[PDB]
């Protein structure tokens, strides 16, 4: 038997479905999503890290001129200064006090820390879906894990479930993501080769182990102060360090739709958008023939109490007359009312009790147990605790449903206006037609 | 302020709290017309007004 149903992506909320196979006792399954995961495919563009400035000892040449040549280091310069007369702790550096020159040089390279502390800039494209599903099958609750692409089918007690494919593809992760040790931040990385000094991107390298580093850190060497050998430099501070302090908030705390974003691998958990279709194939053997199953007759319904609250609000007592002792199945036939209990046990002549949670002010719900339908009606009074800490379990309400005593007043008022219009219209019709007959 | 879809609050390093509103009201249903309008007005502050 092929059965198809659709369940909302809200996690932690059970939804139920009815399998109708004529000639056999009805089967009711309960399914709940325990987790939903969206896992994006990422492609690394470059890694941002802290840089270190390397300044080798200066070369001091007195009574002569030093010279330097260009190097192919990521960010490098050299300059020769003249008129230098440096001192050591024990006296002047050398005999000569004239025609002295000094060569200073510096370059930028990735620090050793870039193997532990770094931010990776990735491109995002598409994502694969998967989910953890708990299905109640004939009174056993089995947990199944499946991809939601529409390509995985899982086996539960000889039944086939093919989850998926998800209705909408809103993904919290944007087009470009920068991921630090633990959180994913949506940002626009500067493109490779173009980092401006002092922001994210001052030093960028293609792969963690790669040796090509492009750095634009503005190193400009400056004149040694007289009387000393220091090689003074001026540079913008490290880009990564500044981003770390002024990060802002990661996607985990600021995503829309209640998502939780976790890393290694980058993934999004529990996003509440859309409906995931579930298709179930049930082998013929499981279904049970009508004659074998308990059949119920003479059913009446009285609702002792109704409260429209998110938790299961009201109790309904239904009186049954039954052929034999066996398990039986309960399912609401109206969307608004949802019945918590899937299966109840029936024997002899007695009263069964089912708990219903609803958002409808006056409730008219048909409840069907074992192939017979009994109609239950009630008035519900509102709940008095304003904010609760659990997700709503009743389904939403629409303008079609207004309370009963409400409808009556609308009908009467609209009707009264209508009659007045009609009486007036008839008077016009009569006068106008008589005038036409008159000449 | 609590949205109808629910609010998530994070305090320091503690696990996040989640809150949802219930359909509470100081009005009544199945009563007098002036009590019924209040019931629906408070629960649906925009539409009740537009429909009426
Ligand atoms: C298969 O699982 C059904 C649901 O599965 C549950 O969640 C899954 C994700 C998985 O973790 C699984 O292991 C879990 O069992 C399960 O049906 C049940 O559904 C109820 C939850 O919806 C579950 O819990 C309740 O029962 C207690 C009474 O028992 C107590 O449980 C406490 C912990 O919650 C213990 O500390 C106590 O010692 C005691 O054992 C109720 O009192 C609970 O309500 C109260 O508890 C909450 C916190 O949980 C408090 O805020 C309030 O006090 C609140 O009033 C809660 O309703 C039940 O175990 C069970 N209910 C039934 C039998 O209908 C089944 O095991 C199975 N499927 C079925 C339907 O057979
Ligand atoms: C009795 C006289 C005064 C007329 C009363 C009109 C009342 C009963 C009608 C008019 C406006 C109607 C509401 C208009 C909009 C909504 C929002 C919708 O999401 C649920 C239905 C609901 C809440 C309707 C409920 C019933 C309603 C309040």
């Amino acid at each position: 038997y092929e059965h198809v149903t659709v369940i909302p992506n809200t996690v932690g909320v059970p939804y139920k479905t009815l399998v109708n196979r004529p000639g056999y006792s009805p089967m009711v399954l309960e399914m709940e999503l325990l987790s939903v995961t969206l896992e994006p495919t990422l492609s690394l563009d470059y890694i941002t890290c802290e840089y270190k400035t390397v300044i080798p000892s200066p070369y001091v040449k007195c009574c002569g001129t030093a010279e330097c040549k260009d190097k192919n280091l990521p960010d490098y310069s050299c300059k020769v200064f003249t008129g230098v007369y440096p001192f050591m702790w024990g006296g002047a550096y050398c005999f000569c006090d004239a025609e002295n020159t000094q060569l200073s040089e510096a370059h930028v390279e990735k620090s050793e820390s870039c193997k532990t502390e770094f931010a990776s800039a990735y491109r995002a494209h598409t994502a694969s879906a998967s989910a953890k599903l708990r299905v109640l099958y004939q009174g056993n609750n089995i947990t199944v894990t499946a991809y939601a692409n529409g390509d995985h089918a899982v086996t539960v007690k000889d039944a086939k479930f093919i989850v998926g494919p998800m209705s909408s593809a809103w993904t919290p992760f944007d087009n470009k993501i920068v991921v630090y040790k633990g959180d994913v931040y949506n940002m626009d990385y500067p493109p490779f080769g173009a980092g401006r000094p002092g922001q994210f991107g001052d030093i960028q390298s293609r792969t963690p182990e790669s040796k090509d580093v492009y750095a634009n850190t503005q190193l400009v060497l400056q004149r040694p102060a007289a009387g000393t050998v220091h090689v003074p430099y001026s540079q913008a501070p490290s880009g990564f360090k500044y981003w770390l302090k002024e990060r802002g908030a990661s996607l985990q705390h600021t995503a829309p739709f209640g998502c939780q974003i976790a890393t290694n691998p980058v993934r999004a958990v529990n996003c509440a958008v859309g409906n995931m279709p579930i298709s179930i194939d049930i082998p013929e053997a499981a279904f049970t023939r009508v004659v074998d199953a308990p059949s119920l007759t003479d059913m009446s319904c009285e609702v002792p109490a109704c409260t429209h609250s998110s938790d299961f609000g009201g109790v309904a007592v239904i009186k049954y007359a039954a052929s034999k002792k066996g398990k039986c199945a309960v399912h609401s036939m109206t969307n608004a009312v949802t019945i918590r209990e899937a299966e109840i046990e029936v024997e002899g002549n007695s009263q069964l009790q089912i708990s219903f949670s609803t958002a409808l002010a006056s409730a008219e719900f048909r409840v069907q147990v074992c192939s017979t339908q009994v109609h239950c009606a009630a008035e519900c009074h509102p709940p008095k605790d304003h904010i609760v800490n659990y997700p709503a379990s009743h389904t939403t309400l629409g303008v079609q449903d207004i309370s009963a005593t409400a409808m009556s007043w609308v009908q009467k008022i609209t009707g009264g206006v209508g009659l007045v219009v009609a009486v007036a219209a008839l008077i016009l019709i009569v006068v106008l037609c008589v005038s036409f007959s008159r000449h | 302020t609590v949205p109808t879809e629910g609010l998530e609050v994070t305090w320091g390093n503690n696990e996040p709290y989640k809150y949802w509103p219930q359909l509470s009201t100081n009005g009544t249903a199945h009563g007098h017309p002036h009590e019924i309008i209040l019931y629906y007005y408070e629960l649906y502050p925009t539409m009740t007004v537009v429909v009426v």
